């Protein structure tokens, strides 16, 4: 169908955008890189790791 | 007494902050502090009297990891972070580009244009590239610029019109901008089908 | 019984490092005014006894530990502490007279003698110079350290230069204990007398001399509250040579490393002044405006015990909400933005008169202009506003409340 790959689409594009926006932080030494960047990305990590590929 | 009572005001005690509104203070204040930085005026102050001409020395190579190298120099000597260096260099070559000579540019203009962004994406790959900096220095020019250049950014990944459009300081000139330049393509894309099918995927989009 | 007096030292010296790691905000002073009167005993029966030159090592730990925690505890010097130093020293001679200046002078001779308590007295000149480095002494300060190392070292009148070729004499090797030793005490020193030039030489007009030894401040230990300051004294140099985007970078990482983040937007202001760059400059000081609305010690000589209050003159002088809310006025009203310079003089006035309840907002200094101009300065910003009935109100109150200022308090009832 659509609806459902749209879902997924919209669902990736909006931590895509905050994943480039955080990475732009790390080149200006804006946050830090000490951690919380860290604990952040292993919760995108753990996000997509649940339904990864389903086949079809 | 009604003098007295006409002037007792009121939003003039103020007491508690939160450790959020002084991290937002703190962030528009450095926001401020770079917005009213220039990098040409840098470069002109610790060297005495920029183009990739500047940093790669007279027109040497076109490599990408030679260039990489020239913006780790010139950064080294200026202590300023590489990505917002190749920011202001790219978007000065992009002005000059689309200032050389109405909507599209679509011959040697895409060449020089591809060629550019070509290493934009080499820059981005090694995190040599600060999206927010290089925004900030479009909106600097925010004249010179063609919907096609900024299209071709879109598409070819490097901002998102979302990342751009909420990323200028006045709305307003950014809808106005937008408007005079969306009704003078309406009014092309009636000048060739060729043209007409770029128009028509950009407005798409 | 040295032992005794040994085990004393070495106890309360845990106990004092107990309370500056462990403990709360009274439970800490606690135990620390606890040690502090050991230590006192302590003093009090060794001082009991004729000279003894094995009790010596100790009696200036000793001492030391007390002026370092005496001094730690109070935030700041005291001349007991001159007195018990000047005791100390005078003990010292009486093993084997007139002032601090040629005691240390016959003392450090009797140290070339070679007893093995340099340790001590090294330590003891740290202090001594703290004093001195505290209380603006710096002429006799150089004498006592160029007495210390060779006299050859007779022209090189900077310190900086002498508090580097100053060695401390060991690595304190297994003897009583202290809060802080010779090097620990030489690394304030140095970072003290550099952030000091600094200042001196930046508002005596040398944005030139000022970045080598404002250089050497970050180079050697800086707290964070050191380098912040550090930073916006690099931002006044480079803003007063006519650099201000040198200046932005060293102003942008004190905006970033500071909780206190009021002196470098004030360094900001005045910047976007010297350029034109008007709306920023409001900008930055309303954030400021914002920014001073939001705001620990150690058992130990830190470098901020070393520094002085700033002066008026210097980059590092902020007032309070009112001081800076009424700048932003001025400076709105100047502009030619009445309304927003209105708005901001009438919720500058309500916090000053109003202000009954509330903590009150201190006087922006002696040499800010009185309370009548301020009121006058209102009715301007009224007046260029539109307001004219609310300055008829201003006008009214001022002569309900009370020479030129009625004159013109009348001028400016008419012109609205």
């Amino acid at each position: 169908r659509v609806q459902y790959l749209r879902q997924i689409h919209a669902n990736h594009e909006t931590l895509l955008r905050e994943v480039q926006t955080l990475r732009d932080r790390l080149c200006t030494e804006d946050e830090a890189s000490s951690c919380a960047t860290a604990q952040r990305l292993l919760q995108v990590y753990r996000q997509l790791r649940h339904p990864s590929l389903i086949l079809l | 007494r009604r003098a007295w009572a006409e002037l007792l005001a009121g939003r003039v005690k103020r007491e508690k902050y939160n450790p959020e509104r002084a991290q937002k203070l703190k962030e528009s204040a450095v926001r401020l502090l770079r917005s009213h930085q220039d990098l040409n005026a840098l470069l002109l102050e610790v060297e005495g009297p920029v183009i990739d001409c500047d940093s790669s020395e007279a027109y040497a190579n076109h490599s990408s990891s030679f260039i990489g190298s020239a913006l780790q120099d010139q950064a080294s000597r200026l202590g300023v972070p590489v990505g917002i260096l190749s920011a202001g260099m790219v978007a000065s070559s992009v002005g000059q580009i689309c200032t050389a000579p109405p909507v599209l540019l679509t011959v040697e203009q895409r060449k020089k244009l591809s060629s550019l962004l070509e290493f934009a994406q080499y820059l981005l790959a090694h995190s040599m590239f600060s999206r927010l900096s290089f925004c900030q220095e479009l909106w600097k020019i925010q004249s010179s610029l063609l919907l096609e250049a900024v299209w071709h950014l879109h598409v070819q990944g490097i901002v998102s019109l979302q990342e751009l459009l909420e990323s200028h300081p006045d709305m307003h000139a950014v809808g106005s901008w937008l408007f005079r330049n969306l009704c003078c393509l309406c009014e092309q894309m009636e000048a060739s089908c060729q043209h007409a099918d770029v128009a028509r995927a950009m407005l798409s989009d | 019984c040295l032992d005794l007096w040994r085990e004393k030292n070495d106890r309360l010296v845990r106990q004092a490092k107990v309370a500056q790691n462990s403990g709360l905000t009274l439970r800490r002073q606690q135990l620390a005014q606890d040690a502090l009167e050991g230590l006192r005993g302590l003093l009090h029966s060794l001082q009991g006894l004729p000279a003894a030159v094995p009790v010596l090592p100790l009696e200036l730990t000793v001492t030391c530990n007390f002026i370092i925690l005496r001094a730690s505890l109070a935030q700041g010097f005291t001349e007991d502490q001159a007195q018990d130093i000047q005791r100390s020293l005078e003990r010292v001679l009486e093993t084997q007279e007139q002032g601090l200046r040629e005691l240390w002078d016959s003392v450090l001779r009797a140290s070339c003698l070679l007893p093995e308590l340099l340790s001590a007295l090294h330590r003891l000149v740290g202090l001594q110079a703290a004093l001195w480095l505290s209380a603006d002494r710096l002429g006799d300060l150089a004498l006592l350290l160029e007495t210390l190392n060779g006299s050859q070292s007779g022209a090189s009148k900077d310190l900086l230069l002498l508090l580097k070729t100053w060695s401390p004499p060991a690595e304190e090797l297994d003897a009583p204990l202290t809060l802080q030793d010779a090097q620990g005490l030489k690394d304030v020193l140095l970072t003290a007398f550099a952030y000091r030039q600094g200042l001196q030489e930046l508002i005596t007009g040398n944005p030139d001399k000022a970045l080598s030894s404002l250089h050497e401040a970050a180079s050697g230990l800086c707290p964070r509250p050191v380098l912040v300051q550090v930073y916006t004294a690099l931002g006044s140099c480079h803003r007063k040579m006519g650099n201000p985007q040198r200046a932005l970078l060293y102003l942008v990482a004190a905006l970033k490393e500071g909780s206190a983040w009021g002196p470098p937007l004030l360094e900001a202001s005045r910047l976007y002044q010297q350029l034109g760059d008007t709306t920023a400059e409001l900008e930055s000081l309303e954030l400021l405006v914002e920014a001073l609305n939001v705001p620990a010690p150690q058992f130990l000589i830190e470098v901020e015990l070393l520094l002085p209050p700033p002066d008026l003159a210097s980059p590092l002088h902020c007032g309070t909400q009112s001081q800076t809310k009424h700048i932003l006025a001025s400076r709105c009203l100047q502009t030619g933005r009445a309304g927003d310079a209105a708005e901001h003089y009438l919720d500058l006035l309500a916090l000053l008169l109003d202000s009954s309840e509330p903590r009150f907002s201190p006087p922006p200094s002696p040499p800010g202009p009185c309370m009548p101009e301020v009121f006058l300065e209102a009715a301007v910003a009224l007046i260029q506003a539109g307001r004219a009935q609310d300055a008829l109100t201003l006008c009214e109150e001022l002569l309900s409340r009370t020479p030129l200022w009625v004159s013109a308090t009348h001028l400016l009832q008419g012109q609205a």
